[PDB]
C-alpha cells in the first residue's frame, strides 16, 4: 500500500497476479499440505508450459481463458488472512488509533505527567516546523510545470533535508496503538 | 423532582379507590349487581311519545 | 413471610449493585472484572435457594410490588413471575454468565476497555433477567428491547470496523421486523382482553384467535432467527467471542422460544399457529444445518448449530410440548456456551485465527480443550445419558408419535443427522491430521481462569441433565410404548451421519482435485439468501427513498404546487399590473370605460 | 397565573440593565428560577381545570407544555452564548429580548381561556422567531426560509380567524369552558365542511402535516441553534394543543373529514422516515424526523380516543425534549467543523467519548426505547389506531422499523468508523455543552417514573 | 461599601419582587370571583362559630 | 392483614399440608429457612418494631372526603350553566369510581388465576362471571363516548339504548 | 460541496415538467394515498356494518 500505482498493469504483472490468486484458491481448495504441494507443482508446470510465448495476441488469449477458468473454479469461501481486507480482524484496532495532534489539547495537569515525552514531542515539532519550506521548494523545483504525472515522491537530496511530505507517514499512530 | 414526587393527591385516585371499596362491599352484601347498566334513573327521563 | 419472594427479588437486585459502582473508584481500577464476576457468582449462589424450594414443594409466586400507573380500567404495575420457568432458568443463566465472565477475564485481558466490556455484559444479564421474570407484556417488552440494544452495542464492540457496525445494524433491523409482531400482539391483547399481564390474558382467552398468536410467532421468529429472519445470527459473530458465547448462543437467542413457552396455554387452543410454528422450526433446523456442514469459520459453524437447535426448540413448541422445549433450552445452554469457549480458546491460542483450514493437530497440543470439545460434541449430538440426551432424544421421540406434518418429521430427522455431520466436520478439521498453522507456536492453555471456567460447564454438560430431569415433577404424559426401530431412530440417524461425515472427510486425503458442484455452492453461500435479500430489497428501498420520496415529491412537485405556483402567479400579476407607461391618454380612456361599465352594469339594475 | 407571567416580563429590564459581561448569568439564573416556580402548575385536578381568572386557566394538557416552555429558555441561553461571543452588547441584549418575548407569548398562549386571545398570541409568536431566523442565521438562504416560515403559517391561520369571529356570532362566546359545555353537533353540509377545514388547517400547517411541511426543513436548518430548538421543542406543539382544544366543536363531522388527513399522515410517516435514510445534511435529517414523529400525533388527535390523546401528549413532550437534544448535539459538531454535512466528520467517538455517549442516549430515546416516554406515547397511539383499524399496524410498525434505521445510521456515520485525517481542530468538549446535554436528558429519564404528569386530562 | 454591592446587583431583585407582586395580583383577582363562595350545592356548609369566610 | 377489607378482597381459607417425611436425609430447605429466620427476619422485625414505637409517639389522622349528592344532568335546564357544571363534576366522579370498581374486579380475577394454579379454568368461574357482568355494564355506560366526553353524551347514549329496548319490546309483544 | 449542492439545491432549477416526470409524480404521490384510503374505508365499513347488526364479540373491549 506504500508503492505508487501505475497507469496500467503490464502483461507480466497480470500473469503474476493470476498465478498468485490461483495458487491461493488452490490452497483454499486443497486443505492438506502435501496435496496442495502436488497440485501447486501441477499448476506451476501448467504456467511454465507457455513461459516463452512470443505471440502477444496468443498470450493475451491464453490469459483470458485462464482468467475465465479461474473465475468458474474459484473457491466460494477462500482463505483470508485475519488482517487482510476480508479477514476477521481487518479494521479491529482502528477504534484505538488516536491522531497525535490530540496531544496538543491535553490539560497542563496531564502534560505534567510524561515530561520527557512532551519535551521530545516539542523537539519533533520544532524539527517539523524548521524543514517545511525546504520540502515545499524541493517539490516545486522537481515537479514538471504541467504537474506530477504520478504519485511518487522524491527523496531528500541535500545533507540537512528530510524527504518532502514525511510528517504523516512517519507519525502514524501504530499497528497496535493500545 | 422531590416537590413533584410528593404532590398531594388532588386527582382523587385514593378517594375513588375508597369509594369503590365501599360500593363493592354494599352491593355484594345486599346482593345487588356490582354495576348498573344505566347511569341515570329512567324515571327522570321523558322519552318521546311513541316508537312510531 | 416466606424467604422465597425476598430471595428471588434480591437475586435480581444485587446484580445492579456493580452498575451503580461504575462511577466509583473501582471502575477505574483493574479489579472491576473480578468484582463483577464475584457478584455474578454470589447471585447464582443466592438463586440456588428458590430452585431448591420449588424442587421441594413446587412453590410459585407473583410479586406485584410497584404500581406504575393506571390508564382508566387498566393497571400497570412492576410485577415479577416466579414460576417454574423463571426459577429454573435464572440459576442456569447465572451459572453460564459466571463461567463466561471468568473466561473473558483471560480472553479480553489486553483490551483497553475491559471494564466497559464487563459492565456491558452485566447490563445484558440484567435485561435478560427482566425479560425472563416479567409478568406483564410491557415489562417483557422492556427486557426484549434491552437485550436487543445490548446485543447491538456488543456486536459492534470494535466500532472502528465497518463489518461489525453493519452486523449490529442488521441484527437491529431483523429484530425490529419481529418487534412489529410483538407490538401487534400487545395492541390486540390490550384491545380485546383489557390487560397486558398473563393472568387476565389466560383467563379471558379460552380459544385464542389467530392474530395475537401470529404476532407472537412473528416476534419469536425475529428473536430466535428462524428461516425468514435467520441471517443476523451468523453475522453476529463479528463481536468478541465471549459475546457470541453468552448472548448469541445460549441465553439471548432463546428469548423467542421462551416467549412462546410463556403463552403456551393460548397456543394449546390454536392448531393453525402450532402447524405454522412446527413448519418454521423444521425448515430452520434443516436449512441452518445444511449451511453449517460446509462452513470454514468455526464461529459460523457454532452459530448455525445453535440456530438449528433453536429450530428444533420451535418444532418442539409446535407439537404442544412446551416443557420439553424449556428443558432443551436449559440443557443446550451449558454445552453450547462451553463449545463456544473452547472455540475462543483455540482462536486465542492460534493468534486470532478462526478458519478451520489453518487449524491442524490440536488433539495433543491442547488436551483439555480437545477433551472439552469432544464432550460437548457428544452431548450436542445426543449421546445417551449425557446432558443433551435427556431433552433431544425425548424431543425426537415426541415428534415421532404425534399427529405431525410428515415433511416436518423428515426434515427434523435429516437435521438430526446433519448435526452429527457438522460436529464431525469440526472435530476432524480442528483436532485431527497434521498442523496447518504458522510455525511460530503460541499454543498455551495453562491459565487457571480458562481451565476453571471450561471445567465448570464441563461438569454441567456431564451431570446437569440427569440432575434436573430427576428433580422436576412430570409435566407431560410419557411415551412408554414405542416400536424398537422408532425408539432408536435418533441414535441410528446420528450414527449414520457420523459415518458419512467421517467418510467424506477422509475422502479429502486423496490426491484428487475436482471443481465443486452446484449443491455445494448452494450450501456454502447460505442458499444465496444474504446474497439476494441483503442486496435487492435494500437497493430498491434506498433508491426509492431518494429518487421519488426526496427528489420527485419533496423537492419538486410539492414545491411546484403550493409555493412555486403561487410565486409565479403573483410575479406575473405584478408585472402585468405595474407595466404602465404613465401616459394619461391611456388610463383616462380606461376611466371612460369604467364609467360606462358602472353606469350600465350596476346603475341599470337597482 | 400572573406569578409566572410577571417575572418573565421583569426579565426584560433586568437584561437591559445588566452589565456587559453579566447578561447571560443573570438571565440563566432567573429563567431557571421561573422554571422552578412554573413546576407548581403540575398539581392538577381530576375533574376540572385550574381556572385562575376570567382570562387564564390551566389544564392537565397545558401544564407540561408550560413546564417545558419555561425549562427550554435557560437551555437556549446556554446554547446561544457560544456563537454570539463576538456580537455587540446591544445585539446580545436584543437576542435575549427576542427569546424572552417568545417565552412570554408561549406562556400566555398555552393558558388563554378565550380562543381569540389564544389566536392572537399564537400568531404573535411568529414575529420573534422570524426576526431570530432572518437576523442571526448564518447562510444566505435564511431570508427565503424566513418567508417560507411566514407565509405557510399565515395562509393557514388567516381563515381560522374568519372562522373564530364567525362562531362567536352564532354561539355568542369563544370561552373554552362555555364552548365545551354548550357544544352542539355539526351538520353534514358544505358550509359546515368548510368551517371544519378553516378551524383545522391552521394547526395542520404548524404540525406540519405531510404535504404542507416544506417550510420546516428550511426554517429548522437555516435558523440558529436556539431558533431551531424553540421551533422543534415548543412551536410544533402549538398546532397539537390548538387542535386538541378545537376538536370539541367539530364532532361528528370529524368522522368524515379526517380520512384525507389520516391517509396523508400515515403515508407521510413512511415518506419522511424513508427520506431520513438518504440525507446528506444532519440538521435536515433531524428536521424530517420531527415531521415523521408529528404525523403520529396528528393521527392520534384525529382518531379521537382517550388513549390516543394521552399518547399524543406524551409523544409531544418527549419529541420536544429529544429534538432539542439532537439539535444541540448536531450544533456542537457544527461549531467545530463549520459544516452540516454528516459524512464530513466521522469517528467522533474516539475523540469525544462523553459526547458519543450523549449521542447514543439521544438516538436510543429517539427510536422509542422502553420504558421511555417516547415509547409510551408511541405505543398508546399504536393501540388506539389498532382499535380504530387493525390494518394500521402494517404502517406504524413499518415506520418503527425505519425509525430505528435512520437513527442508528445517524449514530454510526458520525460516531463510528475512523476519524477523517485532515481535520485536526476538534477540541475537547466544554463543560457548557456537556451540562446542556445533561439538562436535556435527565428530565427525560426522570419523567419515566411519573408518566401521569404528562398524560394529559384524559388520565 | 453597601453601594458597591447594591448599585450593580439591584437588577437581581427585579424578578424576585416581580414574583411576589404577581402573587398579590392573583389574590386580588380571587376577590372579584366570590359570587358563589359558600353557595355551591356541593360545598355549602354552616360557618364555624368564629370564621367569616370559607376561603379567601 | 387489617390494612384492607377481606370482604372486598376475599381468598380461600388457605389449606396447607403438614410436613410428612419419608427418607432419613436432612432437608436443606428447612436448614436454609432457619438460617433466613435467624439472620434476616429477626433484624428486620426488630427495626420495624423500633419504627412502630417511634410512630406511636406521634399519632395524627387523615380523613376520607365525603361528597354530597347534587342533581344530575337529567334535572338541569338547557342553558343553565351552574347546575350543568355541578352535574358534570358529579358524573366525572362517578366515572372514576366505576373505573376503580372495574379495577377491583380485575384484581380479584388476576388473584384467582394465579392462586388456583392448574385448576384456574374451573375454580374461577365466579370471578369470570363477575368480571363479565361488570364489563358489560361499563361498556353499556361509557364505551364509544370518545374524547371530549360529557354527561350529556352519556345521557344521549342511554336515551338511544332505551329507545332501542322499547322498540324491541314492542316488536316482541306483537308475536 | 458540489455533491451536496447537486443533491439538495440544484434539483429544482434543473426540473422540467415532462410526461414522464408528471406521470411518475402523479403515481408515486397520489396512488398510495387513494389505495390506503380504499383499504381503510373498506375495512371500517365492514366493521361498522358488523357492529350495526351486533355480531362482533366486543366483550371485554373496555379500553379504546
Ligand atoms: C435410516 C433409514 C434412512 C436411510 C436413507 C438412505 C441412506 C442415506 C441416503 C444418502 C443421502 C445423501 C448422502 C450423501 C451426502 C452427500 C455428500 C456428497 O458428496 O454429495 C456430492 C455433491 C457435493 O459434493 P462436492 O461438491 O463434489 O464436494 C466439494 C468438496 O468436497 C468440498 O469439501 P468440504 O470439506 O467443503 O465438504 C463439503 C460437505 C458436503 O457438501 C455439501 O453440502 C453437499 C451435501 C448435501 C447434503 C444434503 C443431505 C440432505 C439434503 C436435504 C434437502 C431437502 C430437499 C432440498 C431440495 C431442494 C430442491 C431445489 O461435506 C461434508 O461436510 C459432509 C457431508 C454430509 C454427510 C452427512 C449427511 C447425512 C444426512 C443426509 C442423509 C440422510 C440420513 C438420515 C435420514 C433419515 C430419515 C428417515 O452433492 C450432490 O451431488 C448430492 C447432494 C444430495 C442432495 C442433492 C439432490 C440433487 C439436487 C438437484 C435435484 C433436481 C432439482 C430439479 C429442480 C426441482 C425444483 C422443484
Ligand atoms: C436496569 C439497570 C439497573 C441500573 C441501576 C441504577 C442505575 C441508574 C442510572 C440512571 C441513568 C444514568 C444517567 C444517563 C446518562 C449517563 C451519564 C454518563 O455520562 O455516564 C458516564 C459514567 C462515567 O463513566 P465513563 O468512564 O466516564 O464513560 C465515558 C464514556 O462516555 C463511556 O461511556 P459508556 O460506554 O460507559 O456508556 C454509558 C452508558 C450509560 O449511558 C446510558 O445510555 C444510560 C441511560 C439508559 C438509556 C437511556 C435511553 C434509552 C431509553 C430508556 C429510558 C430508561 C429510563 C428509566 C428511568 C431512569 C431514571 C433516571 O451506556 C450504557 O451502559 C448502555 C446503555 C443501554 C442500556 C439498554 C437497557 C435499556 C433498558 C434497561 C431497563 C431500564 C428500566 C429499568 C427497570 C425495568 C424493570 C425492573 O458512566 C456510568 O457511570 C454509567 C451510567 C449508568 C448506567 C446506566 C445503564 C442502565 C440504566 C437504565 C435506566 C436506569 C433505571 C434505574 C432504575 C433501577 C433499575
Ligand atoms: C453517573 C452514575 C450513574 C449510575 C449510579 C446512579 C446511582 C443510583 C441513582 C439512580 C436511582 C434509580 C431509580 C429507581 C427508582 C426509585 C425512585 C422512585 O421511587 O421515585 C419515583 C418518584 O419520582 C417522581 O415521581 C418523578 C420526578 C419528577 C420529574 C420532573 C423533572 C424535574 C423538572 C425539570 C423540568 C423539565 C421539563 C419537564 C416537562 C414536563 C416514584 O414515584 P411515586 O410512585 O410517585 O412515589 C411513591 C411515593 N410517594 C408518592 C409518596 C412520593
Ligand atoms: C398536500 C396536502 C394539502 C391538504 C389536503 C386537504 C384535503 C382537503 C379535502 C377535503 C375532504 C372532504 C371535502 C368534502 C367531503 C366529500 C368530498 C366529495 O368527494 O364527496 C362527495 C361530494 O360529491 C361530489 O364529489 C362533490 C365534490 C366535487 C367538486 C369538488 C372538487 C374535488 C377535486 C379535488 C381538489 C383537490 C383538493 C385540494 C385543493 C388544493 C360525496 O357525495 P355527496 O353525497 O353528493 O356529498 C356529501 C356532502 N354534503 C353532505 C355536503 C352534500
Ligand atoms: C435505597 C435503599 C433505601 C433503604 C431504606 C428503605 C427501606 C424500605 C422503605 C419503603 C419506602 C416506602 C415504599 O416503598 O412504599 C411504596 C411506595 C408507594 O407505593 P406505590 O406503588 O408507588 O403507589 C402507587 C403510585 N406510584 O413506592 C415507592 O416509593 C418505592 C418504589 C420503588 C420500586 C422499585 C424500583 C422500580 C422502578 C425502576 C424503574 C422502572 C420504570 C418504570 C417501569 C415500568 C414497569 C411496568
Ligand atoms: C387572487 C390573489 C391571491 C393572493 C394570495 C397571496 C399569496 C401570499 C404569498 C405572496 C408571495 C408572493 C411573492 C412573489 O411573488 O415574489 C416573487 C419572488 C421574486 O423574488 P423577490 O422576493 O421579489 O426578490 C428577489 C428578486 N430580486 O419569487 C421568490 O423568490 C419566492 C421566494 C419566497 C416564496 C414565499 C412564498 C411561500 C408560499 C407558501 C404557500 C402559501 C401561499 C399563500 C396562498 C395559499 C392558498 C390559499
Ligand atoms: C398553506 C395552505 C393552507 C390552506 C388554508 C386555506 C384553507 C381553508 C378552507 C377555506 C376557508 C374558508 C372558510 C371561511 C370560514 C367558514 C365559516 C362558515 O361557516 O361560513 C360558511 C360559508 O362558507 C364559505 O363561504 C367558504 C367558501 C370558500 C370561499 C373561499 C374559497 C377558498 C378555497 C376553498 C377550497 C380550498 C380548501 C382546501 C385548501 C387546500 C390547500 C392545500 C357558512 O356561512 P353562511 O353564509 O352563513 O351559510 C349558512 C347560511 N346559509
Amino acid at each position: 500500500a506504500f508503492s505508487a500505482p501505475a497507469a496500467y498493469l503490464t502483461h507480466q504483472q497480470k500473469v503474476l497476479r493470476l498465478y498468485k490468486r490461483a495458487l491461493r484458491h488452490l490452497e483454499s481448495w486443497c486443505v492438506h499440505r502435501d496435496k496442495y504441494r502436488y497440485f501447486a507443482c501441477l499448476m506451476r508446470a501448467r504456467f511454465d508450459e507457455h513461459k516463452n510465448e512470443k505471440d502477444m495476441v496468443k498470450a493475451t488469449q491464453l490469459l483470458r481463458q485462464a482468467e475465465e477458468e479461474f473465475w468458474y473454479g474459484q473457491h466460494p469461501q477462500p482463505y483470508i488472512f485475519p488482517e487482510s481486507p476480508g479477514g476477521t480482524s481487518y479494521e479491529r484496532y482502528e477504534c484505538y488509533k488516536v491522531p497525535e495532534w490530540c496531544l496538543d489539547d491535553w490539560h497542563p495537569s496531564e502534560k505534567a505527567m510524561y515530561p520527557d515525552y512532551f519535551a521530545k514531542r516539542e523537539q519533533w515539532k520544532r524539527l517539523r516546523r524548521e524543514s517545511w519550506e525546504r520540502e515545499v521548494k524541493q517539490l516545486q523545483e522537481e515537479t514538471p510545470p504541467g504537474g506530477p504525472r504520478t504519485e511518487a515522491l522524491p527523496p531528500a537530496r541535500k545533507e540537512g533535508d528530510l524527504p518532502p511530505l514525511w510528517w504523516h507517514i512517519v507519525t502514524r499512530p501504530r499497528e497496535r496503538p493500545m | 423532582s422531590t416537590f413533584v414526587a410528593y404532590l398531594p393527591d388532588y386527582r382523587m385516585q385514593e378517594w375513588a379507590r375508597r369509594e369503590a371499596e365501599r360500593l363493592v362491599k354494599y352491593r355484594e352484601a345486599n346482593g345487588l349487581p356490582l354495576m348498573e347498566s344505566n347511569c341515570f334513573d329512567p324515571n327522570k327521563i321523558q322519552l318521546p311519545e311513541d316508537e312510531d | 413471610m416466606n424467604p422465597f419472594a425476598s430471595l428471588t427479588l434480591t437475586t435480581l437486585t444485587i446484580l445492579t449493585i456493580p452498575i451503580m459502582m461504575s462511577n466509583s473508584n473501582i471502575y477505574k481500577t483493574n479489579l472491576y472484572p473480578n468484582y463483577v464476576k464475584t457478584t455474578v457468582s454470589y447471585a447464582f449462589t443466592l438463586s440456588l435457594v428458590p430452585l431448591l424450594m420449588f424442587m421441594h414443594t413446587g412453590q410459585e409466586m407473583i410479586i406485584s410490588n410497584w404500581h406504575w400507573m393506571t390508564l382508566q380500567t387498566v393497571e400497570l404495575s412492576l410485577s415479577f413471575k416466579m414460576d417454574y420457568f423463571s426459577v429454573m432458568f435464572i440459576p442456569v443463566a447465572l451459572f453460564v454468565t459466571w463461567s463466561i465472565m471468568e473466561f473473558s477475564m483471560w480472553y479480553m485481558h489486553s483490551d483497553p476497555f475491559i471494564n466497559r466490556f464487563f459492565k456491558y455484559l452485566l447490563l445484558f444479564l440484567i435485561t435478560m433477567m427482566i425479560l425472563v421474570t416479567a409478568n406483564n407484556l410491557f415489562q417483557l417488552f422492556i427486557g426484549w428491547e434491552g437485550v436487543g440494544i445490548m446485543s447491538f452495542l456488543l456486536i459492534g464492540w470494535w466500532h472502528g470496523r465497518t463489518d461489525a457496525n453493519t452486523a449490529a445494524l442488521q441484527a437491529i433491523l431483523y429484530n425490529r421486523i419481529g418487534d412489529i409482531g410483538f407490538v401487534l400482539s400487545m395492541a390486540w391483547f390490550l384491545t380485546h382482553s383489557n390487560a397486558w399481564d398473563l393472568q387476565q390474558i389466560f383467563m379471558l382467552n379460552n380459544e385464542c384467535p389467530n392474530m395475537p398468536l401470529i404476532g407472537l410467532l412473528l416476534a419469536a421468529a425475529g428473536k430466535s432467527a428462524q428461516f425468514g429472519l435467520h441471517p443476523w445470527l451468523p453475522s453476529a459473530m463479528e463481536g468478541p467471542t465471549p459475546v457470541s458465547a453468552l448472548l448469541h448462543s445460549s441465553t439471548m437467542v432463546v428469548a423467542g422460544v421462551f416467549l412462546l413457552i410463556r403463552f403456551y396455554p393460548l397456543m394449546e387452543t390454536n392448531k393453525l399457529v402450532q402447524t405454522m410454528t412446527l413448519c418454521l422450526g423444521a425448515i430452520t433446523t434443516l436449512f441452518t444445518a445444511l449451511c453449517a456442514i460446509t462452513q470454514n469459520d468455526i464461529k459460523k459453524i457454532v452459530a448455525f448449530s445453535t440456530s438449528s437447535q433453536l429450530g428444533l426448540m420451535m418444532v418442539t413448541i409446535g407439537i404442544n410440548q412446551p416443557h420439553l422445549a424449556f428443558l432443551h433450552i436449559c440443557m443446550h445452554a451449558f454445552f453450547k456456551a462451553m463449545l463456544f469457549m473452547c472455540s475462543g480458546s483455540i482462536i486465542h491460542s492460534l493468534n486470532d485465527e478462526q478458519d478451520i483450514r489453518k487449524m491442524g493437530g490440536l488433539y495433543k497440543a491442547m488436551p483439555f480443550t480437545t477433551t472439552a470439545l469432544i464432550i460437548g460434541s457428544l452431548a450436542l449430538t445426543g449421546m445417551p445419558y449425557l446432558t443433551g440426551f435427556y431433552s433431544k432424544d425425548l424431543i425426537i421421540e415426541a415428534v415421532n408419535m404425534s399427529y405431525t406434518n410428515a415433511w416436518a418429521l423428515l426434515m427434523t430427522l435429516i437435521a438430526t443427522s446433519l448435526t452429527a455431520a457438522y460436529s464431525t466436520r469440526i472435530i476432524f478439521f480442528a483436532f485431527l491430521g497434521k498442523p496447518r498453522f504458522p510455525p511460530l507456536v503460541l499454543i498455551n492453555e495453562n491459565n487457571p481462569l480458562l481451565i476453571n471456567s471450561i471445567k465448570r460447564l464441563l461438569i454441567g454438560s456431564i451431570f446437569a441433565g440427569f440432575i434436573i430431569s430427576n428433580n422436576i415433577p412430570p409435566m407431560t404424559v410419557p411415551n412408554t410404548t414405542m416400536p424398537l426401530y422408532m425408539k432408536m431412530t435418533a441414535l441410528i440417524v446420528t450414527i449414520m451421519g457420523f459415518m458419512l461425515a467421517l467418510e467424506l472427510n477422509n475422502t479429502t486425503y486423496y490426491l484428487k482435485f475436482k471443481y465443486p458442484s452446484q449443491t455445494y455452492k448452494f450450501s456454502n453461500m447460505l442458499g444465496y439468501y444474504p446474497s439476494i435479500m441483503h442486496r435487492l430489497p435494500t437497493y430498491h428501498n434506498l433508491s426509492m427513498s431518494q429518487k421519488s420520496a426526496s427528489s420527485l415529491l419533496d423537492l419538486i412537485w410539492l414545491e411546484t404546487i403550493l409555493p412555486k405556483t403561487t410565486s409565479f402567479i403573483q410575479m406575473k400579476m405584478s408585472i402585468m399590473v405595474s407595466n404602465q407607461k404613465g401616459l394619461i391618454k391611456l388610463y383616462f380612456l380606461s376611466f371612460l370605460i369604467t364609467i360606462m361599465i358602472s353606469m350600465t352594469l350596476f346603475n341599470y339594475h337597482e | 397565573m400572573l406569578k409566572i407571567i410577571i417575572p418573565t416580563t421583569m426579565l426584560l429590564p433586568m437584561t437591559w440593565m445588566s452589565k456587559h459581561n453579566m447578561i447571560w448569568i443573570n438571565a440563566t439564573v432567573h429563567s431557571l428560577l421561573i422554571s422552578l416556580i412554573s413546576l407548581s402548575l403540575l398539581n392538577q385536578l381530576g375533574e376540572n381545570s385550574l381556572n385562575f381568572s376570567l382570562t387564564f386557566f390551566s389544564d392537565s394538557l397545558s401544564a407540561p407544555l408550560l413546564v417545558l416552555t419555561t425549562w427550554l429558555l435557560p437551555l437556549m441561553l446556554m446554547a446561544s452564548q457560544s456563537h454570539l461571543s463576538k456580537e455587540t452588547t446591544t445585539r446580545k441584549k436584543l437576542y435575549i429580548t427576542m427569546l424572552i418575548l417568545l417565552q412570554l407569548f408561549l406562556i400566555m398562549t398555552f393558558t388563554a381561556t378565550e380562543l381569540i386571545l389564544f389566536y392572537i398570541l399564537f400568531e404573535a409568536t411568529l414575529v420573534p422567531t422570524l426576526i431570530i431566523i432572518t437576523r442571526w442565521g448564518n447562510q444566505t438562504e435564511r431570508l427565503n426560509a424566513g418567508l417560507y416560515f411566514l407565509f405557510y403559517t399565515l395562509a393557514g391561520s388567516l381563515p381560522l380567524l374568519v372562522a373564530l369571529v364567525y362562531i362567536q356570532n352564532t354561539t355568542g362566546s369563544l370561552n373554552f369552558l362555555i364552548i365545551h359545555y354548550w357544544s352542539h353537533p355539526l351538520s353534514n353540509s358544505w358550509s359546515n365542511i368548510f368551517m371544519w377545514l378553516a378551524c383545522i388547517m391552521a394547526f395542520m400547517v404548524k404540525m406540519p402535516l405531510y404535504g404542507l411541511h416544506l417550510w420546516l426543513p428550511k426554517a429548522h436548518v437555516e435558523a440558529p441553534i436556539a431558533g431551531s430548538m424553540v421551533l422543534a421543542a415548543v412551536l410544533l406543539k402549538l398546532g397539537g394543543y390548538g387542535m386538541m382544544r378545537i376538536t370539541t366543536i367539530l364532532n361528528p363531522l370529524t368522522n368524515y373529514m379526517a380520512y384525507p388527513f389520516l391517509m396523508l399522515s400515515m403515508w407521510g410517516m413512511i415518506m419522511t422516515s424513508s427520506i431520513c435514510l438518504r440525507q446528506t445534511d444532519l440538521k435536515s435529517l433531524i428536521a424530517y424526523s420531527s415531521v415523521s414523529h408529528m404525523a403520529l400525533v396528528i393521527v392520534a388527535i384525529m382518531i379521537q380516543t382517550p388513549w390516543s390523546f394521552m399518547g399524543a401528549t406524551a409523544l409531544m413532550i418527549a419529541h420536544g425534549l429529544t429534538s432539542s437534544m439532537l439539535f444541540c448535539l448536531a450544533n456542537t459538531n457544527y461549531e467545530r467543523v463549520h459544516s452540516r454535512t454528516m459524512i464530513l466528520a466521522r469517528g467522533l467517538q474516539t475523540l469525544l467519548p462523553l459526547m458519543a455517549t450523549w449521542w447514543l442516549v439521544a438516538s436510543l430515546t429517539n427510536l422509542a426505547l422502553p420504558p421511555s416516554i417516547n415509547l409510551i406515547g408511541e405505543l398508546f397511539i399504536i393501540t388506539a389506531s389498532f382499535s380504530w383499524s387493525n390494518i394500521t399496524i402494517i404502517l406504524m410498525g413499518m415506520n418503527m422499523m425505519i425509525t430505528a434505521l435512520y437513527s442508528l445510521y445517524m449514530l454510526i456515520t458520525t460516531q463510528r468508523g475512523k476519524y477523517t485525517h485532515h481535520i485536526n481542530n476538534i477540541k475537547p468538549s466544554f463543560t457548557r455543552e456537556n451540562a446542556l446535554m445533561a439538562l436535556h436528558i435527565l428530565p427525560l429519564l426522570l419523567l419515566t417514573l411519573n408518566p401521569k404528569m404528562i398524560l394529559g386530562p384524559l388520565y | 461599601n453597601v453601594l458597591q454591592i447594591v448599585r450593580d446587583h439591584w437588577v437581581h431583585i427585579l424578578v424576585p419582587v416581580g414574583f411576589v407582586f404577581g402573587c398579590y395580583l392573583d389574590r386580588r383577582s380571587d376577590e372579584k370571583l366570590t359570587a358563589f363562595r359558600n353557595k355551591s350545592l356541593l360545598f355549602k356548609r354552616e360557618l364555624r362559630p368564629n370564621e367569616e369566610v370559607t376561603w379567601k | 392483614p387489617d390494612s384492607w377489607d377481606k370482604d372486598v378482597y376475599p381468598e380461600p381459607p388457605r389449606r396447607t399440608p403438614a410436613p410428612a417425611p419419608q427418607t432419613s436425609l436432612p432437608n436443606p430447605v428447612t436448614y436454609l429457612t432457619k438460617i433466613f429466620d435467624l439472620l434476616v427476619d429477626r433484624p428486620v422485625t426488630l427495626a420495624r418494631e423500633f419504627i412502630e414505637q417511634q410512630h406511636a409517639k406521634n399519632r395524627y389522622y387523615y380523613y376520607h372526603r365525603e361528597f354530597r349528592r347534587v342533581p344530575d344532568i337529567t334535572e338541569c335546564e338547557e342553558k343553565d350553566i351552574l347546575c350543568m357544571f355541578e352535574a358534570e363534576m358529579q358524573w366525572r366522579r362517578d366515572y372514576k369510581v366505576d373505573q376503580e370498581i372495574v379495577n377491583i374486579i380485575q384484581e380479584r380475577l388476576k388473584a384467582c388465576q394465579q392462586r388456583e394454579g392448574e385448576s384456574y379454568r374451573q375454580n374461577c368461574a365466579k370471578e369470570l362471571e363477575q368480571f363479565t357482568q361488570v364489563s358489560k355494564a361499563f361498556q353499556d355506560r361509557y364505551s364509544d363516548l370518545g374524547a371530549h366526553y360529557s354527561a350529556r353524551k352519556c345521557l344521549a347514549k342511554q336515551k338511544q339504548r332505551m329507545l332501542a329496548e322499547r322498540k324491541a319490546a314492542k316488536e316482541a309483544a306483537a308475536a | 460541496i458540489r455533491w451536496t449542492y447537486a443533491r439538495s439545491a440544484n434539483i429544482y432549477p434543473n426540473f422540467r415538467p415532462t410526461p414522464k416526470t408528471s406521470l411518475l409524480g402523479a403515481l408515486f404521490g397520489i396512488g398510495p394515498l387513494f389505495f390506503w384510503y380504499y383499504v381503510f374505508k373498506t375495512d371500517r365499513d365492514k366493521k361498522e356494518k358488523l357492529i350495526q347488526e351486533g355480531k362482533l364479540d366486543q366483550t371485554f373491549n373496555i379500553s379504546y
